[PDB]
């Protein structure tokens, strides 16, 4: 959005257009500790490049026909977690390397979680493995969800 | 040992919503029961051409 | 008419596809809801119904 | 409302567009916790229709 990004990067001098351009709590981003500013500033204009998932869809689509013309397979869903948008969690979020995020739009009912999730992790133990070894990307998923 | 298709996910996107969706032409490819392997195997065999 | 037996056709699979583009129709959303009342979508899919 | 709707909808960026439009208690809306937002999502984009 053109609040966001500008024509250059700002060191962010209006907290009120944060509040409207990318997430809740205008009351939790009018406090925040004179700490997490260098943390916000790091972490939010650094979003605008480093964006590509061609291998993260394939082994979902892999895990497709795993249990497409196989019939279904009951397993569990593991995983740490996220919770908002351009609150504390979020922020506090970012640190770490090596964290992959999963935006999950609706979290209301289990299935969406399980998949997006399974389709993470190395190749989904234990459901035999059979031909393919992907590589695991970044290990410690974490998931953005509402619920 | 293939090295197919490079994409090391990097998703800093999906951390930060509120992000104007691209609109673009669908793919809509519907992997069928039989035919959805099919298209690997005719792939494979183009492949070693 | 009647002469040999059996034989008959194994229909060949084939996939499906359609109008291209990124947004939801209005119709065939609104028209969803006049048949159910739910209040959020049981199945928990939106694309795919 | 045009603030609702939009030309297709959004994910929910300025909660100011929210307090004006369709709702009293700017503060109740102001706290809201990082739970009912995907019920919120779901709530006021399915009035449409």
């Amino acid at each position: 959005r053109a609040k966001l990004v500008g024509a250059a990067r700002e060191g962010i001098p209006n907290r009120n257009d944060v509040a409207k351009s990318t997430g809740w709590n205008q009351d939790q981003v009018q406090k925040f500790p004179d700490n997490r500013m260098d943390s916000l500033i790091s972490l939010l204009e650094q979003m605008q490049t480093g964006q590509s998932k061609l291998t993260r869809l394939v082994k979902g689509f892999l895990i497709l026909l795993e249990m497409a013309e196989r019939k279904e397979v009951d397993f569990h869903v593991g995983n740490h977690i996220h919770v908002t948008y351009a609150i504390a969690p979020v922020c506090d979020s970012y640190d770490l390397p090596g964290r992959c995020y999963v935006f999950n739009s609706k979290p209301t009912s289990e299935a969406h979680a399980a998949v997006l999730l399974a389709m993470c992790r190395e190749y989904p133990p234990p459901q035999f493995a059979s031909h393919v070894s992907v590589p695991a990307d970044a290990e410690d998923v974490c998931i953005v969800s509402q619920g | 040992s293939r090295i197919g298709l490079p994409t090391v996910v990097s998703l800093y996107d999906l951390m930060v919503p509120a992000f104007i969706a691209q609109n673009s032409a669908l793919e809509g490819a519907r992997l069928s029961g039989d035919l959805s392997k099919a298209v690997g195997r005719v792939h494979q065999m183009l492949g070693m051409v | 008419p009647r002469s040999r037996t059996a034989h008959r056709v194994d229909m060949v699979r084939e996939c499906d596809f359609n109008p291209t583009m990124n947004l939801k129709a209005a119709g065939p959303k609104a028209r969803l809801r006049g048949s159910g009342v739910k209040s959020r979508r049981r199945v928990s899919e939106v694309p795919l119904a």
